[PDB]
């Protein structure tokens, strides 16, 4: 009896406005180094947080999960649960979105100012 | 099998068990879900292939009907040969994951927790419905899942992670049906099928030699003149026999189950009947990722027919996905898998703790 995540990246997301980004690794959620953010390895799965700040003094959010060409099918299958399990932490106030390499929202394009990058590679599957 | 503490995954099916170690890409022991004990003595049992090659002297039984259990003595022994036999665990080492059908009897998901607390003393367990299982290995979160094994067909609409049971619609077609439809129909062509080994040979007539026909009535028909896509098939003692249009007939009544006597819509209009049945605003996601799950899913040219026969049903500037994995087979078993193995659901299982605080009634808090 309760179900509370107590990863400590679950701690950190969505306390302020902003754009917080993971990646899946090995059946983890891991954060990206912020000089990094807008390079996507099309070999992983990534999580994205976008915090909008609300008139209201509470938060708007934005859950998108990326899903590379190539990543492997634990990968994508994390990401997906990890945005589920997101969104239910956060009481489940965030809009879920799947972004699929090449066809993703402008919104989601959007976020990234100086234009998204591909790049080839990435972390090995945890299977 | 085994990084930290190891857990299993073992997903329960009318005709079929799939269990295995989490973190794996595939089960590592699928087996037929059938205990069989003596028509008149020595307590004793026999489960799956062992069983069924010593079912002239064994009362052979199906412990799941229909995807739900209907005799817990018989799925206890599943379980136990499951652990014991297949995976060769200690259970009282491993956390479980076991999974569960769309609507399971409340009291039902309550003894799989007491079975597994009070008789295997698993460490911890969880339980998850299937076809939400099959969507999130198939990388998403929103979608509907048409999953169809031995006994039971469903249409599972899923939102944010989490299915929208007023909206699930259960189909008694499944891969039995059809089995037994394809005998009727290669005797009627002058063979003859019937007996329970016969029964075996055309199921593996069915996995191996059917397809779904795009256009029905245009295949018939390509048959009836032509006999370029007929096939031959070897049977156990070296006769060879042919098969013609019941290739495609068999799975037809998938979606026609007037074939077999039937009165319910098929899989296509049941498919469309869930999406009706949810928000509109969800609608468009739904259509857009309809998820094929189940080995009576693995019908060559199935998701062509699903999605002509759902653009049908719907407007036309619907966009329609069918998305049909290739392990679709295993989907579930692969979800649970992944499910499992993620940093963070240390923290969903129920623990031995909890079970002795709460009782099974806990799996309703827990399991969602
Ligand atoms: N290649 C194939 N083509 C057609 N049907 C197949 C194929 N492979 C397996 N099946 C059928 O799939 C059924 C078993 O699938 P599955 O393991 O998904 O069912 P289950 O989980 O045991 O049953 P249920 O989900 O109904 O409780 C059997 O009817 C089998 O004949
Ligand atoms: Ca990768
Ligand atoms: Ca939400
Ligand atoms: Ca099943």
């Amino acid at each position: 009896m309760g179900s509370v995540v107590e990863h400590p990246e679950f701690l950190k997301a969505g306390k302020e406005p902003g754009l917080q980004i993971w990646r899946v690794e090995k059946f983890d959620l891991v954060p990206v180094p912020t000089c990094l953010y807008g390079d996507f390895f099309t070999g992983d799965a990534y999580v994205i947080l976008k915090t909008v700040q609300l008139r209201n003094g509470n938060l708007q959010y934005d859950l998108h999960y990326w899903l590379g060409n190539e990543c492997s099918q634990d990968e994508s299958g994390a990401a997906a649960i990890f945005t589920v399990q997101l969104d239910d932490y956060l009481n489940g106030r965030a809009v879920q979105h799947r972004e699929v390499q090449g066809f993703e929202s402008a919104t989601f394009l959007g976020y990234f100012k100086s234009g998204l990058k591909y790049k080839k590679g990435g972390v090995a599957s945890g299977f | 099998d085994g990084e930290d503490v190891q857990a299993l995954v073992i997903d329960n099916g009318s005709g079929m068990c799939k269990a295995g170690f989490a973190g794996d890409d595939a089960p590592r022991a699928v087996f037929p879900s059938i205990v069989g004990r003596p028509r008149h003595t020595g307590k004793d049992s026999y489960v799956g292939d062992e069983a069924q090659s010593k079912r002239g002297i064994l009362t052979l039984k199906y412990p799941i009907e229909h995807g739900i259990v209907t005799n817990w003595d018989d799925m206890e022994k599943i379980w136990h040969h499951t652990f014991y036999n297949e995976l060769r665990v200690a259970p009282e080492e491993h956390p479980v994951l076991l999974t569960e059908a769309p609507l399971n009897p409340k009291a039902n998901r309550e003894k799989m927790t007491q079975i597994m607390f009070e008789t295997f003393n698993t460490p911890a367990m969880y339980v998850a419905i299937q076809a939400v299982l099959s969507l999130y290995a198939s990388g998403r979160t929103t979608g509907i899942v048409m999953d169809s094994g031995d006994g039971v067909s469903h249409t599972v609409p899923i939102y944010e992670g989490y299915a929208l049971p007023h909206a699930i619609l259960r189909l008694d077609l499944a891969g039995r049906d059809l089995t037994d439809y394809m005998m009727k129909i290669l005797t009627e062509r002058g063979y003859s099928f019937t007996t329970t080994a016969e029964r075996e040979i055309v199921r593996d007539i069915k996995e191996k030699l059917a397809y779904v026909a795009l256009d029905f009535e245009a295949e018939m028909k390509a048959y009836a003149s032509s006999s370029a896509l007929e096939k031959s098939y070897e049977l156990p003692d070296g006769q060879v026999i042919t098969i013609g249009n019941e290739r495609f007939r068999c799975p037809e009544a998938l979606f026609q189950p007037s074939f077999l006597g039937m009165e319910s819509a098929g899989i296509h209009e049941t498919t469309y009947n869930s999406i009706m049945k949810c928000d509109v605003d969800i609608r468009k996601d739904l259509y857009g990722n309809v998820v094929l799950s189940g080995g009576t899913t693995m019908f060559p040219g199935i998701a062509d027919r699903m999605n002509k026969e759902l653009t049908a049903l719907a407007p036309s500037t619907m966009k329609i996905k069918i998305i049909a994995p290739p392990e679709r087979k295993y989907s579930v078993w692969i979800g649970g898998s992944i499910l499992a193995s993620l940093s963070t659901f240390q923290q969903m299982w129920i623990s031995k703790h909890e079970y002795d605080e709460s009782g099974p009634s806990i799996v309703h808090r827990k399991c969602f």
